[PDB]
């Protein structure tokens, strides 16, 4: 019922939108990406943290923890904000501020 | 994270903890440079909350962390509070993070980057390990 | 960016 | 009082850990709970005072 | 944090019905309870904020 | 009151409910005249709380009650917060109660009055009926 | 639990100090009076309310609900502020204000 | 004082 003191990590696969929609249907929108359903789950307190993949040797922010199973089930897809769909907004915001 | 494992201390140096003024952890975030953190819009961050960088063990009072005030919150105006779409917020720090062994930035993709289904990626945080 | 000074160790 | 005051607290599907208040009709006062950050039900308040002004006595 | 933060809330012998806050280490946050008005133990605060500043994370 | 019974409505017309600004009942009190209530020191009443006179059913939004502001709190300075001795506080109302069929004062004893052991007395209130 | 909506009452006997001290010992002080242990009990939310006895036909404030059993047991004495010990203070406070 | 307009009924 309380959070861990020490930072946790989990490896997990990205899911295609098609396989993600097999569970969540039309709740999956264009700035979302799914990952997991693989025996691990993000859960309360993880939101806003990273989902990173390697790209050319360096860890790259691919998702932002967002929502999923209301009991943090490890067999359903976790849903993450899809950074590629939002990074133009990120760069525009930094450039203007 | 349910059924994850403990990180090697300091090995995810962009991971920040978003806390209220009493130190209560309510969300994670990622440093993208020394002045900016990216997090989720539904976290509802305000300039009274603080970014804690360099943390591993939230129950250790002796760990060397950086507690960074937030100057301005930039919630994506397209965040949809019904469908949860466009769930992203940027935090402009009032004082720069000092990059170090345990504090540094994640890379950002380009909009056209393709990350294939089935790729093994990693997520991190201090969320519940059991619901 | 993206290269930790302390390398992560993942199970698997 | 509004019937939404009698509903159990609702964490919702998002994964934040946000402290909110809900009215507990069994105890007769407002209590804290952890809200996930989206899709709040109405028995979900940012302060004990808001909660008690809206649901107190339900 | 102080060990008094780990004690269960204490209503005491008086017969008032006064809303107070105590830190609940099992949940990791402060919670309301009913205090009888005399002989408070230290895990007994007049606001959630006071409670979390004194006991948060115990 | 555990194992008591429901009062006839209005039959204890000095009984007041002490409530916070949201209407939450935390203590009882007794009217001693139109301008003053006597209650316990450990109730911790402040000028932000209110005296509710004429009440029977706290769950009836339609009952006609008098919500009376408190101008000043007089806690007995000899109240002992360790032994609970001298547990008495007076409340001076900023506006007089309007006495009526359901609102009026209890009498006060003389310092020399003897009330013998075994005398059947009565206590009243909205406290718990089961612990 | 929650408090009752509707005002409650109970009849109960005053106890001698000696008989009250058989349970509470030296915790019974000079501005306290005991009543009950008779199958009823004051409990949380009753504090500050009246304990009244008839004097020449008129209900007279003899106690103020104060403290007692931590579980509101109906077989132990309830303890009340003793108004006769405090009424000179009452009259003085009224006269000055 | 001490005389209610509505008489109590005690069991």
């Amino acid at each position: 019922a309380n959070t861990p003191d020490r930072l946790q990590q989990a490896s997990l696969p990205l899911l295609s939108n098609t396989n993600c929609k097999k569970y969540w249907g039309t709740k999956i929108k264009d700035a979302m990406i799914c990952a997991g359903a693989s025996g691990v789950s993000s859960c309360m307190g993880d939101s806003g943290g990273p989902l990173v993949c390697k790209k050319n040797g360096a860890w790259t922010l691919v998702g932002i923890v967002s929502w999923g199973s209301s009991t943090c089930s490890t067999s359903t897809p976790g849903v993450y904000a899809r950074v590629t769909a939002l990074v133009n907004w990120v760069q525009q915001t930094l450039a203007a501020n | 994270i349910v059924n994850g494992e403990e990180a090697v201390p300091g090995s995810w140096p962009w991971q920040v903890s978003l806390q209220d003024k009493t130190g209560f952890h309510f969300c994670g975030g990622s440093l993208i440079n020394e002045n900016w953190v990216v997090t989720a819009a539904h976290c509802g961050v305000t300039t009274s909350d603080v970014v804690v960088a360099g943390e591993f063990d939230q129950g250790s009072s002796s760990e060397k962390i950086q507690k960074l005030k937030i100057a301005k919150v930039f919630k994506n105006s397209k965040y949809n509070s019904l469908t949860i779409n466009n769930d992203i917020t940027l935090l402009k720090l009032s004082t720069a993070a000092s990059f170090s062994q345990t504090v540094s930035a994640v890379c950002l993709p380009s909009a056209s980057d393709d990350f294939a289904a089935g790729t093994t990626c990693v997520t991190t945080g201090w969320g519940l390990t059991r619901y | 960016c993206g290269v930790p000074a302390i390398q992560p160790v993942l199970s698997g | 009082r509004p019937d939404f005051c009698l509903e159990p607290p609702y964490t919702g599907p998002c994964a934040a850990r946000i402290i909110r208040y809900f009215y507990n009709a069994k105890a007769g006062l407002c209590q804290t709970f952890v809200y996930g950050g989206c899709r709040a039900k109405r028995n979900n308040f940012k302060s004990a005072e808001d909660c008690m002004r809206t649901c107190g006595g339900a």
